[PDB]
């Protein structure tokens, strides 16, 4: 109901091809052309040279299973630094005497 | 470094790009079919040419990956369709003239008409105009005027266009290393790469010929039954040992005999099963017709329909302002987008049609997890066969009494069931010899065994031998019967109709044995039985990614086509026809002619 629009949204891309698998918590923004075989590419599309980034088709008419989902991943890591973020507290009534 | 790594990389990227353009190409055709506008006619040609030229550009990189170095079966099948260059193998002159002949023959078929001999001013087109009149017309001259005069301005006019159609399509098969163009359609059943399951292309010629031999004793008893009913009308033209006229088959080309079910009713003193008058009192609309059919797929274990399917369905035609084609069709766009364009009225046929139209959508959900290249039926006959077995279980009196259409006190006996099996036989039994006749004729002409002058000489000569039909007026080589046919002129597969009958009855027998149904096969109902849906779901998700001979064994246990389910399902009718034909002559002769005495 938000991202998908009539005509398609090409702003969101993804990396289809990479020479190996990424390490945990690694971000690679490199646009370098992926080389499948031994044929030199040098940034020019051609035989065994493919542009890695591909587009997500976004329209409201697509099926429910393939509808894009916005995913928010919270990374919880406990380091040796002093703890700060904590859960919410609760305040009760005050009584005297 | 290996070719398999380079071929798989090409296929991983191609599945994404081909899936994006095919969705926009199918969406442009959807907006054009549902709404006729000047914007949609241009979008269909624009999106259609972008997808058509996309396969041509990717075919250049597909031929650079030989299949000899690839040991994977799934990779070679995805590259099997991309290896073919299509029309690119033809010369530039023959490639441009090929699309012209296809568009010209399709335009003449749509714009063709036969003017009334009695009313020269009124001129009615074939579809719907002439196809509707030929259904209910009982007259001898009125049917002959529309049947004979059509091929005069069509069959004779499309002859030079059909001659060019044969020459152009033969040069494409020769560049593809095919024996002829008749072998091109037989390549859909081709299976290679698996030990013992290999299926040769030339084997189909012997398969359709051998299975048709056991069809003869069942067809001869039905052909003599129909002839005995129409014998009293014209005893001079209709001989007991002769053949039936071509124009009296119930329509133009004699594809289905259902139009003759009215006069062939064995017992007219008993009611017939009809859900039309039952749905009127229940007050049902087009919204609940698909809803009740969706519960049929849930009872067998198959998943339900997505919310976008029922919301985007087109339930009617809003007048002439926005016009939509009422011909039922199941359109599969992609990425889970499923839509059906049909004009839904309240009739007994639309109830069985809803199970057929939703059968294609339910069939596409199983293999939808496969890549775009692997999304397809295992052959051309499995597409429509899956939707028919869904309608056969709905037409049974057991399923009708379940939801409340048919009264539970309705008497079901031999007299009621024989009347029902005869209606299906006219559509089924009458189709096989006619489909085997015209398809075998195309294979012989495309091969070159029949000279151009003998086209019509062998057409009617082999027609009396197969379907037992003789022409009232003899025709010369100028006329061409297949040229006016919808499937031949539009370059669609005509073989899918013959094999469909054998595939749907095999699946009908296997699913009823898995659910432990007893009695005759036409009494079987697959509803409420979840055991049969599980065995079928395994094959439905395979598609063409696996050999059709291997997927067929996982259901019926057979590696090829078999006539045994064809005879068993028609066995109650075959025993009744044999007793009624004792007073007549079983079979026909090819030496009888209406103009030769």
């Amino acid at each position: 109901n938000l991202d998908s629009k009539v005509g398609g949204n090409y702003n969101y891309l993804y990396r289809l091809f990479r020479k190996s698998n990424l390490k945990p918590f690694e971000r690679d923004i490199s646009t370098e052309i992926y080389q499948a075989g031994s044929t030199p590419c040098n940034g020019v599309k051609g035989f065994n040279c493919y542009f890695p980034l591909q587009s997500y088709g976004f329209q409201p008419t697509y099926g429910v299973g393939y509808q894009p989902y916005r995913v928010v991943v919270l990374s919880f890591e406990l380091l040796h630094a002093p703890a700060t973020v904590c859960g919410p507290k609760k305040s009760t009534n005050l009584v005297k005497n | 470094s290996t070719i398999e790594e380079q071929a798989k990389t090409f296929l991983d990227k191609f599945n994404h790009e081909a899936e994006d353009l095919f969705y926009q190409s199918s969406l442009a055709s959807w907006n054009y079919n549902t709404n006729i506008t000047e914007e949609n006619v241009q979008n269909m040609n624009n999106a259609g040419d972008k997808w058509s030229a996309f396969l041509k550009e990717q075919s250049t990189l597909a031929q650079m990956y030989p299949l000899q170095e690839i040991q994977n079966l799934t990779v070679k099948l995805q590259l099997q369709a991309l290896q073919q260059n299509g029309s690119s193998v033809l010369s530039e002159d023959k490639s441009k003239r090929l699309n012209t002949i296809l568009n010209t023959m399709s335009t003449i078929y749509s714009t063709g008409k036969v003017c009334n001999p009695d009313n020269p001013q009124e001129c009615l087109l074939l579809e719907p105009g002439l196809n509707e009149i030929m259904a209910n017309s009982l007259d001898y001259n009125e049917r002959l005027w529309a049947w004979e005069s059509w091929r005069s301005e069509v069959g004779k006019q499309l002859r030079p266009l059909y001659e060019e159609y044969v020459v152009l399509k033969n040069e494409m098969a020769r560049a593809n290393h095919y024996e002829d163009y008749g072998d091109y359609w037989r390549g859909d059943y081709e299976v290679n790469g698996v030990d013992g399951y290999d299926y040769s292309r030339g084997q189909l010629i012997e398969d359709v010929e051998h299975t048709f031999e056991e069809i003869k004793p069942l067809y001869e008893h039905l052909h003599a039954y129909v002839r005995a009913k129409l014998m009293n009308a014209y005893p001079s033209y209709i001989s007991p040992i002769g053949c039936l006229p071509a124009h009296l088959l119930g329509d133009m080309w004699g594809r289905f005999w259902t139009n003759l079910y009215s006069l062939t009713v064995p017992f007219g003193q008993k009611p017939n099963i009809d859900v039309t008058d039952a749905m009127v009192d229940q007050a049902w609309d087009a919204q609940r017709i698909f809803k009740e059919a969706e519960k049929f797929f849930v009872s067998v274990g198959l998943p339900n329909m997505t919310q976008g399917f029922w919301e985007n369905s087109m339930l009617t035609d809003p007048g002439n302002v926005q016009k939509a084609v009422c011909h039922p069709t199941a359109w599969d766009l992609g990425k889970g987008d499923f839509r059906i364009l049909m004009c839904t009225k309240v009739t007994m046929d639309d109830f069985l049609t809803a199970h057929h139209e939703m059968g294609h959508i339910q069939y596409d959900m199983a293999y939808a997890a496969q890549p775009f290249l692997l999304r397809n039926g295992a052959n051309e006959g499995f597409h429509e066969a899956v939707g028919e077995i869904m309608s056969l279980s709905a037409a049974t009196p057991k399923h009708l009494k379940s939801i409340g259409l048919l009264s539970p006190d309705f008497q079901e006996d031999n007299e009621t069931e024989i009347n029902f099996l005869l209606k299906q036989a006219l559509t089924i039994v009458g189709t096989l010899p006619f489909t085997y006749m015209l398809e075998k004729w195309r294979w012989m002409v495309f091969k070159g065994e029949i000279p151009k002058d003998q086209w019509m000489k062998k057409w009617w000569e082999m027609k009396r031998e197969i379907v037992g039909v003789v022409e009232p007026v003899p025709h010369d080589e100028t006329y061409c019967d297949p040229a006016s046919l919808f499937h031949v002129s539009n370059d669609y597969s005509f073989i899918r109709y013959y094999t469909r009958t054998l595939y749907q009855f095999q699946f009908q027998e296997a699913l009823c044995q898995a659910a432990k149904h007893e009695g005759p096969l036409h009494k079987c109902d697959i509803s409420n039985s979840t055991e049969a849906g599980q065995k079928l779901f395994n094959m439905l998700r395979l598609g063409k990614s696996e050999p059709w001979t291997l997927a067929l064994e996982n259901v019926v246990g057979a590696k090829n086509m078999n006539v045994r389910p064809l005879l068993n399902y028609f066995e109650p009718l075959f025993t009744w026809l044999k007793d009624q034909n004792k007073n007549s002559f079983v079979g026909w002769s090819t030496d009888w002619s209406p103009y030769a005495d």
